[PDB]
RNA sequence: UUCCGUUAACGAACGAGACCUCAGCCUGCUAACUAGCUAUGCGGAGCCAUCCCUCCGCAGCUAGCUUCUUAGAGGGACUAUG
């Protein structure tokens, strides 16, 4: 299944599944917003979205209950001060909300009472279907 | 009725090996051991299974649960993991003759896949920032 | 009739604990009672460290101070009259019982 | 010389021959014991005196790698540094890189030095001889050096760099830093002889 | 000309120079097992280490 | 005749502290060690004359591990597979040997154990101690009595018990028990009260023997002297003499023979005539400091092979000719 | 705003786990409270 | 200034050492639903698909459970053996 297929090769076929699978909405300031307070320029890649949300479904495919506050950490990393030392800064809780809340209107995952994120039976699914078909 | 649960141990890291007999299973954290992901360091994992062959392990699935440490100190203590519970094995349910066969192989490659490293990380003193280093003294 | 007593155990000394927490456990085996304990808890280091000298000259050297506390359980399933009962001897200074009800 | 164990699993341990009978027990290589999958063994050396004479010529080598501080502890990157140096190593001389690395070793040792010792009174330099681990270390040294300081502020890749060091030590020509600088320490030994 | 020689260590005898860096050990020849001279050696060095002389004549002297 | 030479096997790395050897089961030798492990060797019993006249006697089969210091003595049932052990913890354990698990645990032996031994209907287990008491266990690994206390509380001795046999008569259960207070005791199971005090040596004894058929009762120890005595009642017929230490006893299962470890070879008299007519050396006489000393020995089933244990973990066995 | 309970002086305050001590008046009072010297 | 020994000194007191704390070993002991591992059940997802196999979720009168975690009692090293 999913844990079978390398994370690097299996998070470049989900995020081309999303893309020809159907669509989803994409905000009006996907191009422009920089992912991290940190970051100096927003990301490389205009599919980046894309990679963000399958490299997102798996976070709540190999756990349970995530909430946003979390996925900041999770996607946080190293700020550096100029000058002074550098530290751990997290990301932006505006991009890991909406991506959740498109995978809900999608059907990938749902939100958890007790707090958090679930992966969906069909969820499960779709990913253990596209983890089958990775080499 | 064949299973052993069996540690390895480095700086903080410790790995822990649950032995079944089944056919030719390694899972480390569920993942195939294939795909430890420091590569550098795969063929470190993979030292065990070439040193005794895979044929050796065509009747026991291997859950390795490895917790703690960093990344090198995790990948040796997988490694000791493999190398004392395919000890323990062949002890409890083999032979004795033929653990002795294997405990030489695997001691005379490395005496760390069987002893772990009581090495830890010295504590700090005051007067510099460092178990050892002080810091710079100006006279004038 | 029986409910579900725990009783917790707090010290700075190991073994003035320990005496107690034994003679509790004990207390209760001649009950045939249902003792799941004694539970230990990771024994909490309150540390300061603090300079030496009163004034800031010489070497700057500091001595770091520690208070070891330590947490026992023992559980059992009574009435907390029976408990009481148990619950009554002689116990050394230092220790701290603070016998509740579980759900 | 049944020793089926190889580096990265690809380079053949058996086939490589130490012509020096000096350095050939303080290069490790040639015995089954010193064979190894991988130059990252956390190996408990500098305990003793004379243990790193055990220690694997490739793992010393990329030992060497992870100098000037910003490259302290950095071994996972030395020891890709190794593979893709092996691999140019192999892709330029068609040969096993472990015999070019070897002789490369053995080429690049200065035999004679310069100190300043007392005579019957007066201290002044006269020539010594270096002992064979003392070799074996300088000439890592010189090596790594050379191909540290080929490739600062330079297109080339450290990779690169080691590889054309460790291939133009072992033909000896006088190009590598290495040669150079084991000559010149030569000379200046010979000076004073 | 000259040619290299091959020497071993067959005792080591002590440690000279004003930072004691330098060892005295007495050497063999393996061509003539005859000729056993003193020599000044820089670096670590025990009983059996096989020198490389670049001359072969220079003789150190007792705690040179 | 005599005793003859065949090989020595090495599966152990500390001194070997004791064998035993089954009857009924007979191609299982087990053996303990301070090692805390407690190795179990199977005999094809080869001789491999291609390499040398190529040495081992056989080939080990399993470790009981699991003792927390090391074993002191130890014996098998009498009926199966069951093994019983003592050790330095103060334990003693029930091993199975079809499995290599523990199966039984006797606790309570305040201080160290040194000496263990089964019964015929394996009901009655007794455990000598540095405790100085003997204490009888059942099956279940529970109390039913414990003999010991200085003079007030009882007859126990004052310094360590040492060794514990049975005597092998039926109809008159009772235990043999030797001392480092220089004294042997005659207890009985019916009452644990003692019959006689055999008092013998001048030194500490280290080892008590009862006949095959339970009619005299060897101890050895400290003198090198060793008393052999009557067990009916208390009786010292003769006087034998090794020079050395003793450790280990035995009588030959069905020959009147009698073998003694003394610290320079192992002695072995006669009972047909009070006189010794075999000695047993190492093989091997390297010159390095004192040789290994014989630490115990054992007869097989039907007297054709005794096993002598050493201090180096070494095992060396011992045929008969004819 | 914030003192010494056992001087009333206003530095080198220790307000950790409830203290509120000066750095000089808990080094003298270390052993009654029970802060013990190991390491 | 540790000891052997020598010896107009003999016998002692401090300091060093011993000592205490932490870290290092223990499939041995005591235990633990405020730590977990194992098995079994139900739930999902894959799949020669019906079971089996793999990966997670969940609940207990599952443990002849305490290896991993915690913290207590001890054991272990003494230069012991060459
Ligand atoms: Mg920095
Ligand atoms: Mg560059
Ligand atoms: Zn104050």
């Amino acid at each position: 299944t999913v844990k079978d297929v390398n994370p690097h090769e299996f998070v470049k076929a989900y995020s081309a599944h999303l893309k020809r699978s159907g669509k989803m909405e994409l905000p009006e300031w996907v191009d422009i917003v920089k992912t991290a307070r940190f970051k100096e320029l927003p990301p490389s890649d205009a599919d980046w979205y894309y990679i963000r949300a399958a490299s997102m479904a798996r976070k709540i495919y190999l756990r349970q209950g995530i909430g946003i506050g979390g996925f900041q950490k999770i996607y946080g990393g190293r700020q550096r001060n100029g000058s002074r030392p550098p530290h751990f800064c997290k990301s932006s809780g505006a991009v890991s909300r909406n991506i959740l809340q498109e995978l809900q209107k999608m059907g990938i995952i749902d939100v958890d009472p007790k707090g958090g994120r679930l992966i969906t039976s069909q969820g499960r699914r779709d990913l253990d279907q596209v983890a089958g078909t990775v080499p | 009725p064949g299973t052993v649960q069996c540690f390895g141990r480095k700086k903080t890291a410790v790995a822990v090996a649950y032995c079944k007999p089944g056919r030719g299973l390694i899972k480390v954290n569920g993942a195939p051991i294939e795909l430890i992901r420091p590569e550098m360091l795969r063929l470190k994992a993979f030292e065990p299974i070439l040193l005794a062959g895979r044929s050796r392990f065509k009747d026991i699935d291997m859950r390795i649960r490895v917790r703690g440490g960093g990344k090198t100190s995790q990948i040796y203590s997988i490694r000791q993991a493999i190398a004392k519970s395919l000890v323990a094995y062949y002890q409890k349910y083999v032979d004795e003759a033929a653990k002795k066969e294997v405990k030489e192989i695997f001691a005379r490659y490395d005496r760390t896949l069987l002893v772990a490293d009581p090495r830890r990380c010295e504590p700090k003193k005051f007067g510099g920032r460092g178990a050892r280093a002080r810091f710079q003294k100006s006279y004038r | 009739v029986q409910h579900r007593i725990r009783i917790t155990l707090s010290s700075k000394s190991v073994k003035n604990l320990e005496k107690v927490c034994s003679d509790l456990v004990k207390g209760a085996k001649e009950k045939q009672l249902k003792v799941k304990g004694p539970v230990r808890m990771p024994t909490k280091v309150l540390n300061i460290t603090t300079r030496k000298s009163p004034c800031g000259e010489g070497t700057n050297t500091w001595d770091r101070f520690e208070m070891r506390v330590h947490k026992r359980v023992i559980d059992l399933v009574s009435s907390p009259d029976v408990v009481k009962q148990i619950t009554s001897i002689t116990i050394e200074p230092g220790v701290e019982v603070e016998v509740t009800i579980s759900d | 010389p049944g020793g089926d164990v190889k580096l990265f699993n690809r380079w053949t341990f058996e086939d490589v021959q130490v012509s020096d009978i000096s350095l050939n027990d303080y290069l490790a290589v040639t015995s089954m014991k010193h064979y190894t999958f991988l130059p990252h063994s956390a190996g408990r050396y500098s305990a003793k005196r004379f243990r790193k004479a055990q220690c694997p010529i490739i793992e010393r080598l990329t030992n060497s790698l992870m100098m000037h501080g910003r490259n302290n502890g950095k071994k996972i990157m030395a020891v890709r540094i190794i593979k893709h140096t092996m691999e140019i190593i192999h892709l330029l001389t068609d040969a096993n890189p472990i015999q070019i690395i070897v002789d490369a070793i053995i080429n690049s040792g200065p035999r004679e030095d310069a100190t300043r010792i007392g005579s019957a009174g007066v201290v002044r330099r006269q020539a010594v001889d270096i002992s064979p681990l003392r070799r074996v270390n300088q000439a890592i040294y010189l090596l790594t050096t050379g191909a540290r300081e080929s490739a600062f502020r330079n297109v080339k890749t450290i990779a690169e760099c080691l590889a054309d060091e460790l291939i133009n030590a072992a033909k000896g020509s006088s190009n590598s830093y290495a040669i150079k600088k084991k000559d010149e320490i030569e000379r200046v030994a010979k000076a004073n002889r | 000309d000259t040619q290299v020689k091959l020497a071993v260590v067959v005792k080591v005898m002590g440690r000279t120079g004003s930072r004691g860096q330098v060892t005295q050990v007495r050497v063999k020849f393996l061509d003539d097992q005859n000729r056993l001279i003193m020599r000044n050696v820089k670096g670590p060095v025990r009983e059996g280490d096989i020198l490389t002389l670049l001359e072969s004549e220079r003789e150190a002297r007792r705690l040179r | 005749e005599s005793l003859v030479y065949a090989g020595v096997m090495r599966g152990h790395n500390d001194v070997v502290t004791a064998i035993a050897t089954p009857i009924d089961n007979s191609p299982f030798i087990v053996s303990s060690s301070r090692d805390k492990s407690l190795l179990v060797w199977d005999l094809t019993n080869p001789i491999q004359a291609t390499q040398d006249s190529s040495s081992e006697y056989g080939v080990p089969f399993r470790r009981l591990t699991g003792h927390g210091h090391f074993v002191q003595d130890v014996v098998l049932s009498s009926d199966g597979q069951f093994a019983l052990s003592g050790s330095w913890d103060g334990e003693l354990r029930l091993w199975d040997l079809s499995t290599g698990v523990t199966t039984r645990r006797f606790v309570g032996h305040e201080k160290d154990v040194l000496s263990v031994a089964f019964s015929i209907d394996n009901r009655q287990i007794v455990s000598a101690s540095r405790d100085r008491t003997i204490k009888l266990w059942n099956t279940l690994g529970e109390c039913k009595y414990t003999i010991g206390g200085d003079l007030g509380g009882g007859e126990g001795h004052t310094g360590w018990v040492s060794c514990v046999r049975f005597s092998p008569n039926n109809f008159a259960p009772t235990i043999v028990s030797g001392s480092w207070d220089r004294s042997v005791k005659v207890w009985n199971l019916t009452n644990c009260k003692l019959r006689c005090t055999l008092d013998g040596h001048g030194g500490y004894v280290s080892a008590v023997a009862v006949s095959p058929d339970g009619s005299l009762c060897a101890s050895g120890g400290k003198d090198g002297v060793t008393l052999l005595w009557d067990l009916t009642e208390g009786k010292r017929l003769y006087s034998l003499d090794a020079g050395s230490i003793i450790n280990s006893l035995c009588f030959s299962p069905n020959r009147y023979w009698l073998c003694a470890a003394t610290q320079d070879s192992i002695k072995i008299w006669d009972l047909e005539s009070k006189h010794i007519v075999q000695d047993l050396r190492p093989e091997v006489p390297v010159s390095t400091k004192q040789m290994l000393y014989c630490t115990c020995l054992s007869w097989s089933a039907d007297g054709s092979t005794l096993y002598a244990g050493y201090t180096d973990g070494t095992i060396r066995i011992y045929k008969i000719s004819g | 705003s914030r003192v010494c309970r056992v001087c009333g002086n206003s530095h080198g305050l220790i307000r950790k786990y409830g203290l509120m001590c000066c750095r000089q008046c808990f080094r003298s009072n270390a052993k009654d409270i029970g802060f013990i010297k190991y390491r």
